[PDB]
């Protein structure tokens, strides 16, 4: 993501010792820019991230231009919006809850990347554990 | 478990298996990561006066417990089974108390 | 609460822990004995002594506090 | 596990309600029998 | 006890003769103090049934009487006379029993 | 009476400081202070 | 308005499980969380439920024994009326049976309720009988909260709202700082998270008015109007002619000028015995 | 102790 | 001193009701009230207007305000009983001139009809008005009950007539009186000498559609919240009426709506209704006297902001508020029928 | 003693009836057993040491957790309950003798919430990202700003120090002071700040601190000022 | 049936009000929900008053105390006000002498709560006007120089239960203490938290129309 940049492609155990030191610094800062972020876009369109099916324009333009006819004011068409949240998007939404504050990065972290907090599929198969 | 049932904070990659939970009776976050579980608990099946007391309260001085605890709690009437069986080996376990006033040798009662 | 408080002023107060608590322990039978008055419920002979003897160090406790 | 206000003091254990109110921890003990339920001074333990 | 009444009914019966002073409630079915009030002068009537009698008037629908008798609310309550000698003391307001019994015994 | 710590509580530190109430105060104050620092470390923790 | 909520989801899991999301939105700052705070421990501890508290096998072989022909022992059965969901208003005690008189499954439809109570799920199987016995048992259902502790009693729970949950979210303003509360409930059928929503709401109102109600309990030396107790003292005091308590006259009621009205009123200075103060 | 005397 | 003393003119008598009329509450029939038949709701909802002005003092009071009730009671034991009740309730009563000449709740002829001797409280007269009270109370606050005596007539326009001398706020609360429904021109004849001078008006929805002489056109006890029920009449409905002094009239629906208008701004604030209703309180009069008294407390703690629309929705807000509290505590106080 | 105080109240009239209502455990046994139990020490024997008890909902002994199958001893005589009360407690004996160690320090999870209530800031590195506060004029306004979450129990804060004696140090000479050309001047510390001037005097001192170390203070000193309370 | 009572008041200081209210009886797990709510809402739901922002147009020269100082100090500065929006105070004095919270000039609707509050000591004849932004806000909400006063008409509060009676009903007792700042006394502080509470919930009953 370019916050910082490592001396190879590789973070080396001396990185990851600082990281381990000083991650909650660049976790604030992430939220900060969160925070920044939903300053700028206005709720629909920082939360539309978990709404899937809210297919409108949630610019604050749109919104504004919405207002202008359906009298529905930015906060009816948020709770529209969120009327169309599917619980498990909800779920996946309260890490942006204030008190929670989960790291924006982990947040967005796919399977693959995520994966390699342990290092991959475990060599013995799961499966074999795995009993009804 | 958290990717399927979408409970983001089962595992929270910036600390694997804790999360971050609230007091019932405030709503407020505590602020450092519990460990959390659903580990399998079982429930489990369910005076002498002894020397090491008597060295203690004599070591606080507290002497009149310890004579009750030793005494009345249950001379002592011990002490005359101790008289009674070495009078018993023919041997006379003899109390005597000396009047501080009258130098008089009062046997006691045993 | 307060009380043991008052304990330790008179434990400062009297010179030989061990005479002080003999002294208030004859007090105590000395009372029981001078007065017939049960005096055993919600409130106890030493209790009654030790605020006899803080009142007498001049401090406001009422008897038992 | 978390430590709460000194009631999980050196591994006392706070419990919910709701052990009561599942029979969770209900057993039976012939002598005539009797519900015991969980109750403050009973011993759990993980393997 | 208490007996509903129609403004025809109320007018013979003030206009005729009686033996009794006569209380007649106005009340109306939205009125909540009204039923306090038919509380207090069921007791009333239990307590004086054959030396006091007492109606009640529905402002409701006999509403022409009511603005023609003065009454500027509810619940209110006026003790005819039982002759016209001296005439209707009317009373407003939730008052205590004590203040009919002082009526129907210290002012009649 | 006592010094602002703006310093960790190291159980030395802390155990300094007990002894020095105990000898400052004797008893009477002492069994109070500890018995009310136990419930602030109850709350803190 | 400004100040909006929605029913943002429901679901019907079961007949015995449902699931509502509601939003509401421009709170400000620190009301999201004294709102959801307040409204969970209402939804989970102040909201009452009704079940069955009480069974009475009509023939009763010995209190903890078998019983014939069940497929289940007695305990089953009465762990599965434990299970037994009642959607009642009313408080009180109340009563029911079961005149179940042939085999087959015995379940909650069976159940003959009184006029008041009614079955949130008919489905829910009791009991299997093997054999046509005539089996009648009699149940007495109760409305109360929490928990509470010869026909058998029912260690039943009367804690309809089977979860409950808060998120509070930022709305954005970057200077009011205004929030979003969503809240989740799941619910027995008992209830409908939205009326769960309300009666939560108006439970608290209801814990809330008490210190709003006339002050400090002293009004009078129960009643409905307020006025009648002091009208009783007066009418008494009259009838033994006992002249009037200076604690009931007030300094308000006497002659004395404005500019030393408003500096006693300052005071606090209220009643004559308050000028008990020398 | 206390019995010192 | 502060805060600022509100003078409320009129009668005090205890759970008096000046009218009711056909009314329309802000509830959802659907669900809770077709699914509670635990709670109590009246077959035919009918709301009062309010109480009397000593209701609406002992409201203010119990708000924090300071309020004096001007009037007077009798000697006798409801008079004083009456007057314990205000004290107690910390309404000032160094207005009430209590008389010993005078029976209290007791107006004491009538043969048919006849006005002869009236009441204590129909009978304050223009020598009893505490002018000393009247420089200290910014805002005077009066009923149409005081307006169908005549002699409380003159001795209620002395006092507004004082009052504006003295610079007082004139609150104008009609409760329109039970004899005044039956004729609109016999209405106005009596209430426009104090209307020109009344500088805020609470009116009723139904009272503002009788002094505008539009018949309800709305369904009542049908059971949806249609918003042709709760309409928010345009300006020009009310521009008639708007005589050149007045500066916030307030329109209330009860606890369900409440409108405002002024000069420049006009609105409505949407409150709620599905408080408890009981027997004892079927009528919702302590609702109407507690959004009077919120009204009265915010217009008077904050004289300078009569005409700022934001400040008019805070107080009609703070004014449903006070409303819905106050009927709660009336059912939870004066209680259920057996 | 249960039976004595059932004949002090007179409502048993011999002990055989006492035993009675005792066997009844009607809750008239109850308030007299609340009676008896007021200013009656016991002994508990695990290790032994004396202790008020109070009547206790539930069936389990209830301690303390700095004084911990317990037994349970009750001194007869009023010799023995007057040494129990003034020599067994545990206030006489806060101290083991083989040295003089206290007994009862803060110890498990208070000391580690110590710990952390003590560990306060995050410094420098730990602290910015890169190389380059509120001021409260007194604790409690500090603490209402945390418990109105304008500050973490974590973030630095500066206090005023009007007690601007018992200023703790480290033997470090000012890191920077700052001399303004009217005579004014600040000095600034790693944990604290003083301004003072060559005309004039000492403005006040302020401390750099937290609220948890701000907490850790006030608490013990509202400890103090708890205790002798009763000094009036 | 519940009802409270004021068991304890005190006027420590000026700027200290204590008081302690009963409520009882209250049903099993009621008293602790009650107690929780009601001291967040004292808390940081009671609106309160303070001075938000001083300018001095004029370290200045003659005042004793630093211009920081200056601002601490009124910053200590106890205001009760039912001000809508912000408003402008202003102190305005012609040394030598004290200024004290007595020489605020006060927008209609604020009054002071100490007027003996110190504010600065001019030395020598000196102009020293200072415009004050007051505002009234929430504890929770939000030549110029930010004061930034916290709100806090409740410097604290808490609360208690107790079984009471023996009763196997175990209904119980709540009792709260309240630590106002002087700018309302305790009962008005408890019954501005109890509507400010209402407030919050009447919402959820909240119909709209169709």
């Amino acid at each position: 993501t370019g916050q910082v940049k490592l001396y190879g492609k590789e973070p080396t155990l001396t990185e990851t010792s600082l990281y381990r030191a000083r991650r909650h610094l660049f976790k604030e800062e992430r939220l900060q820019a969160e925070r920044e972020r939903l300053a700028k876009e206005g709720p629909m369109a920082f939360y539309s991230e978990w709404v899937k099916a809210w297919k409108r324009d949630t610019s604050r333009e749109a919104v504004q231009k919405h207002f202008e006819e359906t009298g529905e004011d930015e906060n009816t068409q948020l709770i529209e919006m969120f009327s169309h949240q599917t619980d498990r998007e909800y779920r996946i939404m309260m890490g942006t809850d204030v008190r929670i504050k989960r790291d924006p990065l982990a947040m967005r972290m796919k399977e693959d990347q995520i994966k390699q907090i342990w290092g991959g599929d475990p060599v013995y198969p799961t499966i074999n554990y795995i009993q009804a | 478990a958290s990717k399927q049932t979408a409970n983001p904070w089962v595992f929270e990659p910036e600390y694997p298996g804790k999360s971050r939970i609230f007091d019932g009776r405030t709503g407020d976050p505590f602020e450092q990561p519990v460990i959390i579980g659903k580990p399998y608990i079982l429930k489990l099946i369910h005076q002498r006066v002894g020397e090491m007391e008597v060295w203690a309260l004599e070591g606080f001085g507290v002497a009149h417990i310890l004579q009750e605890m030793l005494t009345y709690k249950s001379a002592p009437e011990s002490f005359r089974l101790l008289v009674r069986e070495l009078r018993s080996l023919a041997l006379e376990l003899n109390h005597f108390l000396v009047s501080e006033k009258n130098f008089q040798i009062n046997r006691k009662e045993v | 609460k307060v009380m043991t408080m008052d304990i330790e002023r008179l434990l400062l107060s009297e010179d030989n822990r061990f005479e002080f608590v003999n002294s208030v322990a004859a007090e105590a039978t000395e009372y029981v004995e001078k007065n017939r008055d049960e005096y055993g419920g919600t409130k106890k002979a030493i209790f009654h002594v030790l605020s006899n003897r803080v009142n007498d160090l001049g401090f406001d406790r009422p008897e038992a506090y | 596990y978390m430590p709460w206000e000194g009631y999980n003091f050196e591994d006392a254990v706070l419990i919910s309600e709701c052990l009561v109110y599942g029979d969770i921890y209900t057993s039976f003990h012939i002598r005539i029998s009797q519900k015991r339920e969980i109750k403050v001074g009973d011993k759990v333990a993980g393997r | 006890l208490v007996r509903k009444l129609t403004a025809e009914e109320l007018q013979e019966l003030v206009k005729g003769e009686r033996k009794v002073p006569l209380i007649v409630d106005f009340y109306a079915t939205w009125c909540g103090p009204c039923i306090l009030m038919a509380q207090e002068l069921e007791m009333l009537a239990v307590e004086y049934e054959s030396n006091a009698m007492i109606v009640k008037v529905d402002t409701d629908d006999e509403y022409e009487f009511a603005r023609d008798m003065q009454v500027r609310g509810l619940p209110t309550l006026f003790f005819i006379s039982p002759d016209p000698s001296k005439d209707a003391i009317r009373t407003e307001g939730l008052i205590p029993l004590q203040m009919m019994r002082d009526i129907i015994d210290n002012d009649m | 009476n006592l010094v602002f710590h703006n310093k960790v509580i190291d159980g030395t530190a802390i155990k300094r400081l007990i002894s020095r109430l105990i000898d400052h105060f004797g008893m009477a104050y002492t069994s109070h202070i500890l018995d009310q620092v136990k419930t602030l470390g109850f709350q803190q923790a | 308005r400004t100040l909006q909520w929605k029913c943002v989801e429901s679901r019907r899991d079961s007949k015995r499980l449902y699931y509502g999301r509601f939003i509401l939105s421009p709170l400000m700052k620190g009301q999201a969380d004294t709102i959801g705070i307040a409204m969970r421990r209402a939804l989970l501890g102040e909201i009452e439920g009704t079940c069955i508290t009480r069974a009475k096998s009509e023939n009763i072989p010995h209190d903890y024994s078998n019983i014939v022909g069940i497929q289940e022992s007695v305990h089953e059965i009465l762990m599965n009326l434990n299970e037994i969901v009642l959607k009642s208003n009313l408080y009180g005690t109340r009563n029911a049976l079961i005149c179940v008189q042939g085999p087959g499954y015995i379940t909650a439809r069976d159940i003959i309720l009184p006029p008041s109570v009614e079955i949130v799920d008919n489905t829910q199987h009791i009991a299997t009988l093997t054999e046509p016995i005539n089996l009648c048992i009699g149940l007495k259902i109760e409305r109360n909260r929490g928990y509470s502790l010869r026909s058998y009693p029912i260690d039943a729970v009367f804690m309809p709202v089977q979860n409950a949950n808060h998120s509070i979210h930022s709305y954005g303003n970057g200077n009011e700082k205004q929030e979003i509360l969503f809240i989740e409930i799941w619910t027995n059928g008992s209830l409908t998270p939205k009326e769960a929503l309300h009666e939560a709401s108006r439970n608290l109102i209801n814990l809330f008015i008490p210190f709003l109600h006339v002050e400090e309990e002293t009004f009078y030396l129960q009643v409905t109007l307020p006025l009648f107790p002091f009208h009783n003292k007066l009418v008494n005091l009259r009838q033994k002619k006992k002249e009037l308590a200076f604690q009931y006259i007030f300094i308000d009621q006497l002659e004395l000028p404005p500019r030393i009205y408003n500096c006693l009123k300052k005071s606090n200075i209220h009643t004559l015995l308050d000028l008990l103060n020398n | 102790g206390t019995g010192f005397n | 001193g502060w805060p600022p003393l509100v003078c409320c003119f009129g009668s005090a008598q205890h759970a008096f009701v000046p009218s009711g009329r056909p009314a329309n509450r802000l509830l959802d029939y659907e669900r809770q009230e077709r699914m509670k038949d635990a709670v109590w709701a009246p077959e035919k909802y009918i709301r009062a207007p309010g109480g009397c002005a000593g209701g609406v003092a002992i409201a203010l009071a119990s708000l924090g305000g300071k309020a004096a009730f001007m009037g007077k009671l009798g000697d006798d034991d409801f008079g004083q009983a009456m007057l314990y009740y205000l004290n107690v309730c910390q309404v000032q009563t160094r207005s009430v001139k209590i008389d010993s000449k005078r029976v209290t709740a007791c107006s004491t002829m009538k043969i048919s009809s006849t006005c002869v001797k009236p009441c204590a409280e129909d009978s304050l007269s223009k020598s009893e008005i505490n002018v000393d009270v009247l420089k200290e109370a910014k805002m005077f606050y009066f009923t149409t009950h005081s307006l169908l005596d005549k002699k409380m007539m003159s001795t209620t326009l002395q006092a507004i007539k004082i009052s504006k001398q003295l610079g007082n706020v004139i609150f104008y609360d009609l409760n329109l009186p039970l004899p005044l429904w039956q004729s609109l021109e016999e209405t106005k004849s009596l209430i426009q000498e104090v209307w020109d001078l009344a500088d805020v008006i609470e009116v009723t929805k139904q009272e503002l559609e009788f002094l505008c002489g539009i018949e309800p056109t709305e369904e009542f006890d049908t059971k949806n919240n249609d918003s042709s029920k709760f309409v928010h009449y345009e300006p020009e409905t009310v521009e008639p009426l708007w005589h050149e002094n007045l500066k916030i009239l307030f329109v209330t629906n009860g606890t369900s709506k409440i409108h405002y208008y002024t000069k420049e701004h006009n609105g409505a604030v949407l409150g709620m209704e599905d408080v408890p209703i009981t027997p004892f309180t079927r009528d919702m009069s302590a609702s109407g006297d507690g959004i009077v008294a919120g009204l009265i407390r915010m217009l008077t703690v904050q004289p300078d902001l009569m005409n700022d629309k934001g400040y008019l929705e805070r107080t009609a807000r703070y004014a449903i508020e006070c409303g819905v509290v106050d009927q709660w505590l009336l059912a939870q106080t004066r209680g259920y029928p057996p | 003693f249960v039976i004595r105080g059932l004949i002090r109240q007179h409502l048993a009239s011999n002990i055989g009836v006492a035993k009675s209502q005792i066997r009844e455990k009607k809750p008239i046994v109850w308030e007299i057993l609340q009676e008896v139990m007021q200013g009656h020490p016991v002994l508990l024997n695990r290790g032994i040491q004396s202790f008020q008890p109070i009547l206790v909902e539930g069936r389990t002994i209830c301690l303390h957790p700095l004084v911990c199958q317990m037994a349970v001893h009750v001194p007869l005589s009023l010799e023995a309950q007057a040494e129990a009360r003034l020599l067994m407690f545990s206030h006489m004996n806060l101290l083991s003798p083989a040295i003089g160690d206290p007994i009862s320090v803060p110890t498990q999870d208070m000391l580690i919430g110590l710990y952390v209530l003590t560990s306060g800031t995050r410094r420098g590195i730990c602290a910015n990202r890169y190389n380059p506060e509120p001021f409260f004029c007194n604790s409690y306004d500090a603490i209402g700003a945390y418990r109105q979450k304008r500050i973490n129990l974590d973030s630095p804060l500066w206090l005023r120090w009007q007690l601007d004696q018992r200023v703790i140090a480290s033997k470090e000479v000012p890191i920077e002071v700052h001399y303004e050309s009217f005579g004014n001047y600040h000095e600034i510390y790693a944990h604290y700040l003083i301004v003072r001037s060559v005309k004039k005097e000492t403005l006040y001192i302020y401390i750099r601190t937290t609220v948890g170390h701000i907490s850790f203070y006030r608490e013990i000193e509202e400890a103090i000022q708890g205790f002798s309370q009763a000094c009036s």
